[PDB]
């Protein structure tokens, strides 16, 4: 047997992947109290941790990375279905 | 978003599916062998939302929950018959005093264990289809997952078998205090009319509402409700466009439970007046499967 | 026994097999009914007296006797001596082999 | 007419106000079929049918039309999604597939079972 | 002892007999659809055609045995038969004739060889070796004593289902137990030994090969009294 | 018979009964040669179109 | 003047038949197709047309007029797909084969393999038992074409008539007699739109 195309689907990035990195890039759990208060985020036992690169953080690389593979063989054939054409065609004017 | 929930569920699951699986295969008691199948469909159901197809898991999960109840219900006839004694080492030729019950029990027993041609082989298939290859663990989940998926013909066979069609081991007066002739009635039975009634409206809904999911989910046109959640699993890909590779691979495990049933089939082990028939019957049939597949797929 | 558009004229029927002396020989395929080749040790690592009994022994004296005369036949009826001299050297091993058998 | 896979018979995109009314399961709205999958679920709510029926027609019977438009892109959707069509294209002749990679990141770690050695 | 006819609505046999199909019992009366009932009023089967299609084409009866006493021909024309195999030995034989038409068909039929090979490989060493092949290999097709070699020659079922004699002497022919082979070889008696005799084992010691006689087997009386063999 | 899924996975595809249609019949001659080889030239065409259709549309879905 | 499309098609057929139309097949399978593609009929990327010039519309007897308005309704479906509607292509395409043909075929193959059985386990092998065979096999597979004619003949053809009745009322005799003429230019074949047809 030989591995298998597994992974989270090409049009689906903007979403469970996309709102992964989007919490880290908003990083709106340590924005200033609204009532002007000198207490924030990081000050109680359960705190945010932005500059954190463990968890699941593997797991969501490797779907992020086999999703992107995918996308590239997609684009190969792609490529390749072109240039199949552009060969054949060539051939057929040289004659 | 849980990192342990992605390591540990299907290495459990597939741990106990395998554990389960096997202690079922060799049980000797109708109830315990009952419940181990559901400790190993447990692990399937768990390794089935590790693959993370929710419809998949409740299609599972509907189909163990019915054909359990199914089979338990014949189970528990076959035991107050054999009066509470529930090891079927002291069943044997039940098919004539429980008809019903041995014909239901096939249904259930086919359905339950994942067998081809039966309602229940969709849900290991997808099981299959949908799991995932990236755990560090997969060798042994995937091995653990192949054994616990053909345990199940075992003890299937096994307690269809020794219950019902096997030579009559029980003590004398279970079998001659119920085949006495003035027993012989239009209303001689040793179960209850209710008891079948229930267990066939039991099975035909069972087979409807099985059916209408695999119609909601399984079908081209994806009619089920909104789940409330985000993650895409791709594993519909494999479902509706498989490819070579996986349909080959699928074929390993479909030949390995034939070579399995027919072991549990053709199999000896108590010598009988049919041995030597037996293999030339064995023999014939390979012979004719042979000839068949070839008129089949070539000279038509 | 079985057949279709088929006949069993030259089928041998049960009577003859059930009567006694009916006077039948069997004749099958890879069937070896004479010892001969069967003791024959080329080399011994002892007495071949030791090893092997006065049958084995007088089994594989016969069969080197019987191939040496065919070699002495094959002698008498060849001219050529360059191809003589391999029959000569056949003659000589199984006179050898006679000779040490016998004399045990 | 003459549209891509994914456009349906109207080329008309649906807003995500007309996705929440013709509420669309999330399977689907992650993928690239919801123009030509709500013209099917409207059809379908127009003409209800029985599981059975719907099982057992191979036409989808009245909502053949629109089915047409949504069989085609879930083809297109799914063999995308899972690259069969060069998978598919390497298992029957690798050696040709290498000698004009359809997709060199695919041809560097393929390797067909040695079972399947035909 | 039964009641039944006590009442007027109670069960009666012409109600029982649908489950003559699934209950085994004497026959009562012929529906009109049986095979005897149609071979009997048609009066297709009875034409001389149809009478004569049936005297020949079908097992003959030259094959039928005619009496309890067997005398196969012998092998050699001093030796005289003991021992022979009638039933697990044909089955045998067409057992390993499929070598000789499921394999290289299955070579020139099948897609992928390789996984016939894989798949049949351990199904071999696991539930197939010892369940059949050790059996056969060991079994004893026929047994015949020549005097004049002091020899029995023994006929056994390769491979294909080719059939090959052997002789062996009879003062290298012992007797081994079944206790001192039963732990060694204890899954072959387990799924494959039933058709042999367990307690009739005998092996030849100068070259270590086993003697396995079925136990619907003839024997010769003659042959078992003979001198040489007692 | 409707799932035959499982006998193609597990013994493959079998050789399936004749399935035409006479329509053909209906012309005789030259131009039902010519009709026939268009229709075949067609077919042949029709299945390259739907491979490179399939191998082109990859980023159909923006 | 600009790359022929036929031309095209046909090199890129040529180019990449290995991947749309090659399966796995054993050494048998291998050895047929072979022999297929020997006895073949060659994809000819160019016809010509100009020899056989028309017919006139007037000879035919209104009848073959309705044959052949048939064969123009079944051209138009090769060409393009979304001329018709579900039910017309049913009509027009081969009636699906049912159980009763399976189960006949599948009862052929059964009696088949169980005579080539019992003739390997008894060794009958000789002239007239394969002569049999041979006749068997030749008589089912002359018999698995009967459920096909009988379907073709008997449900299709009034239906498939009926409906060239009406589409010669939508649309005249001439236009399908110029569809049915060679000629007809296969790129305004594919473009055509049906007046019947709601889309
Ligand atoms: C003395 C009375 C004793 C009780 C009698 C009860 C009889 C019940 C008989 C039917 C039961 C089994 C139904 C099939 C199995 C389920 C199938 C399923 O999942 O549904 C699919 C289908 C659902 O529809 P569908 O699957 O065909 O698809 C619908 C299509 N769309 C979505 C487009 C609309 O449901 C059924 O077929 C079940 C029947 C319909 C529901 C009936 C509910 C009302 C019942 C009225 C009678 C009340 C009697 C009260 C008696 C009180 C006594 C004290
Ligand atoms: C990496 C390396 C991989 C290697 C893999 C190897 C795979 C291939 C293995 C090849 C095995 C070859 C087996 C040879 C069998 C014969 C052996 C032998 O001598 O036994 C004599 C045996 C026994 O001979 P006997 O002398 O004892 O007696 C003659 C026969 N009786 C006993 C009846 C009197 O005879 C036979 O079995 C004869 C068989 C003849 C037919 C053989 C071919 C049948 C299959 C044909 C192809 C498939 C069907 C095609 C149908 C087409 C229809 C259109
Ligand atoms: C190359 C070296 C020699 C190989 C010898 C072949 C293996 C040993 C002899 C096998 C004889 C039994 C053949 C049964 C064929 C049944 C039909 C079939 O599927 O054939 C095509 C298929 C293969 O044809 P295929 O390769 O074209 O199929 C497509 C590929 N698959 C199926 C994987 C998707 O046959 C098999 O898969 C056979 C596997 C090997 C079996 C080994 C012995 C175990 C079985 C015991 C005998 C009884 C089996 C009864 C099965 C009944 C149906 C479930
Ligand atoms: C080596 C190749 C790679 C694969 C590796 C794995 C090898 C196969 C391992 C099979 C293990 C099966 C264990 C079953 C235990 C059942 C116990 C039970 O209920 O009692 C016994 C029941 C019988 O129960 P019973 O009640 O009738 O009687 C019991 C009698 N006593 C207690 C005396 C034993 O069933 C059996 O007897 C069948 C099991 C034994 C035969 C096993 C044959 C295995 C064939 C393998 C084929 C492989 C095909 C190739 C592909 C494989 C990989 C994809
Ligand atoms: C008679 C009692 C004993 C029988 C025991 C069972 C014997 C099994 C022997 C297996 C040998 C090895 C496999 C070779 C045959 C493979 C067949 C296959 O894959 O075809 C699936 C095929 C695949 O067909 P398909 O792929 O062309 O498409 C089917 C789908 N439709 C209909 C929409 C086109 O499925 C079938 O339709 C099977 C036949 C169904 C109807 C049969 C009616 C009865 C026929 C007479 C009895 C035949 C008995 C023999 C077993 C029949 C099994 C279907
Ligand atoms: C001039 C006149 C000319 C006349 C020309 C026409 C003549 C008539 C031709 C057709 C009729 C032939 C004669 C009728 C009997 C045929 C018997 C047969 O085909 O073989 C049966 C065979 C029995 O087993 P066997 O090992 O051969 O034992 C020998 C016993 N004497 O069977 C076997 O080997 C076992 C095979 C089956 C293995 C298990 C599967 C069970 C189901 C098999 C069904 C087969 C029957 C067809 C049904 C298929 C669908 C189920
Ligand atoms: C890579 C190999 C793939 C498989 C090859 C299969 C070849 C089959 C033909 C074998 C012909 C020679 C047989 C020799 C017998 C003999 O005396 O063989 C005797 C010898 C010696 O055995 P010992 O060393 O134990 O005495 O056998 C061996 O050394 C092992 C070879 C085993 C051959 C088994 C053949 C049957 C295979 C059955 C497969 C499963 C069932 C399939 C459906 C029926």
């Amino acid at each position: 047997t030989t591995p298998r195309q597994l992974g989270i689907d090409t049009n689906d990035l903007k979403g469970f992947l996309g709102e992964y990195y989007g919490q880290y890039k908003k990083r709106s759990g340590i924005r200033s109290n609204f009532l002007g208060l000198d207490v924030t985020g990081e000050n109680s036992i359960i705190q945010p941790n932005y500059d954190r690169k463990n968890g699941i953080r593997d797991v969501i690389d490797s779907l992020n990375a086999d999703a992107g593979k995918r996308k590239l063989i997609n684009l190969e054939a792609k490529n390749f279905i072109e240039r199949v054409e552009k060969e054949c065609e060539q051939r057929i004017l040289k004659k | 978003l849980s990192k342990y929930a992605y390591f540990i569920l299907p290495l459990i699951g597939s741990v106990t599916a395998f554990y389960g699986g096997l202690v079922s295969a060799f049980q000797s008691d109708t109830k315990k062998t009952l419940a181990y199948s559901t400790i190993s469909h447990c692990g399937f159901l768990m390794v089935s939302y590790s693959t993370g197809v929710l419809e998949f898991v409740i299609l599972y999960l509907y189909v163990h929950g019915f054909f359990k109840a199914a089979t338990f219900l014949c189970v528990g006839n076959v035991n107050r018959f054999n009066r509470n004694i529930q090891d079927f080492k002291r069943m044997g030729g039940f098919y004539k005093y429980l008809p019903f019950e041995c014909l239901a029990s096939f249904v259930c027993m086919i359905n339950l264990s994942g067998l081809p041609l039966t309602l229940g082989f969709y849900i290991k298939h997808l099981l299959f289809i949908g799991l995932v290859e990236s755990y560090t663990l997969y060798p042994l989940i995937f091995s653990s997952l192949i054994l616990g998926a053909i345990a199940g013909v075992f003890y299937s066979y096994r307690l269809f078998y020794s219950i019902f069609f096997d030579t009559k081991k029980g003590k004398k007066a279970i079998y001659l205090q119920a085949s006495r002739i003035i027993l012989n009635s239009k209303f001689y039975s040793n179960t209850s009319l209710a008891s079948n009634l229930s267990i066939t409206f039991l099975v035909l809904i069972s087979y409807t509402v099985i059916l209408y999911l695999y119609c909601t989910t399984l079908n081209n046109y994806y009619s089920l409700s909104d789940l409330k959640s985000i993650y895409i699993n791709n594993a519909y890909s494999y479902f509706y466009k498989p490819d070579y590779n996986f349909l080959n691979a699928v074929s390993i495990l479909n030949w390995f439970v034939i070579i399995l049933l027919i072991s549990v089939i053709y199999l000896n082990w108590r010598w009988s007046y049919y041995y030597t028939k037996s293999i030339d019957s064995l023999s014939k049939f390979i012979l004719f499967s042979f000839f068949f597949f070839i008129f089949s797929k070539y000279i038509l | 026994m079985s057949g279709l558009l088929r006949n069993f004229e030259k089928l041998v029927c049960q009577s003859q097999l059930s009567k006694a002396g009916h006077k039948l020989l069997l004749r099958s395929p890879n069937s070896t009914l004479h010892p001969t080749a069967f003791y024959y040790k080329r080399n011994s690592s002892q007495r071949l007296a030791n090893e092997m009994d006065v049958f084995q022994l007088g089994l594989a004296a016969a069969a080197l006797t019987r191939q040496a005369n065919n070699y002495a036949q094959l002698l008498d009826q060849v001219d050529k001596e360059a191809v003589r001299e391999e029959v000569q050297e056949r003659i000589t091993q199984n006179h050898s082999d006679l000779n040490v058998y016998f004399g045990e | 007419g003459h549209g891509a896979w994914n456009e349906n018979q109207q080329h008309y995109k649906y807003s995500k106000e007309e996705i929440e009314a013709y509420q669309v399961p999330m399977r689907i709205k992650a993928g690239p079929c919801v123009d030509t999958y709500i013209p099917l679920k409207k059809c379908f709510q127009e003409n209800p049918t029985s599981f059975a029926a719907k099982m057992l027609d191979g036409r989808k019977g009245k909502c053949a039309k629109e089915f047409k438009y949504y069989n085609t892109c879930l083809n297109h959707w799914q063999t995308y999604e899972n690259n069969s069509h060069v998978t598919n294209a390497y298992w029957a002749d690798t050696s040709k597939a290498n000698a004009d990679g359809i997709s060199n990141t695919y041809g560097g770690s393929f390797r067909k079972g040695l079972a399947w050695l035909n | 002892g039964d009641i039944r006819h006590k009442f007027s609505n109670e069960i009666t046999d012409d109600d029982y007999d649908y489950q003559r199909a699934m209950h085994v019992k004497p026959p009562k009366e012929e529906s009109l659809f049986q095979l005897t009932n149609i071979l009997s009023s048609v009066p297709v089967f009875k034409t001389r055609f149809f009478l004569d299609f049936i005297a020949r084409n079908l097992d003959t009866n030259s094959a039928v045995s005619t009496s309890d006493f067997v005398a196969p021909p012998r092998v050699h024309e001093n030796s005289f038969f003991v021992y022979h195999s009638r039933e697990l030995g044909n089955v045998i034989r067409k057992y390993r004739s499929l070598e000789s038409i499921v394999l290289p068909g299955a070579l020139l039929t099948f897609t992928y060889p390789l996984f016939a090979a894989f798949v049949a490989i351990p199904s071999y060493y696991f539930m197939f070796n010892a369940k059949i092949y050790e059996m056969s290999r060991r079994f004893v097709v026929r047994m015949d004593v020549l005097p004049h070699l002091e020899m029995i020659s023994v006929q056994r079922i390769g491979a294909f289902g080719i059939l090959y004699t052997k002789l062996h002497r009879i003062q290298d022919l012992e007797y081994v137990p079944f206790d001192q082979v039963k732990e060694q070889e204890n899954y072959l008696w387990a799924i494959g030994g039933h058709g042999v005799d367990n307690q009739l084992i005998f092996k030849d010691r100068s070259t270590g090969e086993f003697f396995y006689f079925e136990r619907q087997g003839v024997w010769d009386a003659k042959g078992l009294n003979h001198p040489l063999l007692n | 018979y409707l799932e035959p899924s499982y006998f193609h996975e597990t013994f493959g595809h079998m050789s399936q009964p004749p399935k035409y249609d006479l329509i053909d019949s209906n012309i005789n001659g030259v131009e039902k040669k010519l009709n026939k080889q268009i229709l075949h030239r067609e077919h042949n065409e029709h299945k390259l179109d739907g491979f490179v259709s399939m191998f082109k549309g990859s980023d159909v879905a923006k | 003047s600009n790359v022929d499309q036929h031309e095209l098609k046909a090199e890129m057929i040529k180019e990449l038949s290995h991947y749309y139309d090659h399966h796995d097949l054993s050494l048998f399978g291998k050895v047929q197709h072979f022999v297929e593609h020997l006895l073949e009929e060659k994809h000819h990327a160019k016809i010509n047309t100009s020899n056989f010039d028309q017919k006139k519309l007037e000879n035919f007897s209104e009848s073959k007029q309705i044959s052949r308005t048939v064969f123009a309704l079944k051209k138009i479906k090769t060409f393009n797909h979304d001329f018709f509607t579900s039910e017309e292509e049913m009509i027009l395409e081969p009636l699906p084969l049912g159980i009763l043909t399976y189960g006949l075929k599948y009862a052929f193959a059964g009696v088949d393999a169980a005579l080539l059985t019992y003739f390997w386990r008894n060794w009958n092998f000789n002239v007239r038992t394969i002569g049999l065979l041979g006749g068997l096999v030749g008589i089912q597979m002359a018999t698995l074409h009967i459920p096909n004619l009988v379907n073709e003949v008997v449900i299709q053809t009034p239906r498939r008539r009926a409906l060239a009745k009406k589409y010669i009322s939508a649309y005249g005799p001439q236009f399908f007699h110029d569809i049915v003429n060679p000629k007809y230019d296969i790129e305004h074949l594919r473009h055509l739109q049906n007046k019947l047809n709601p889309y």
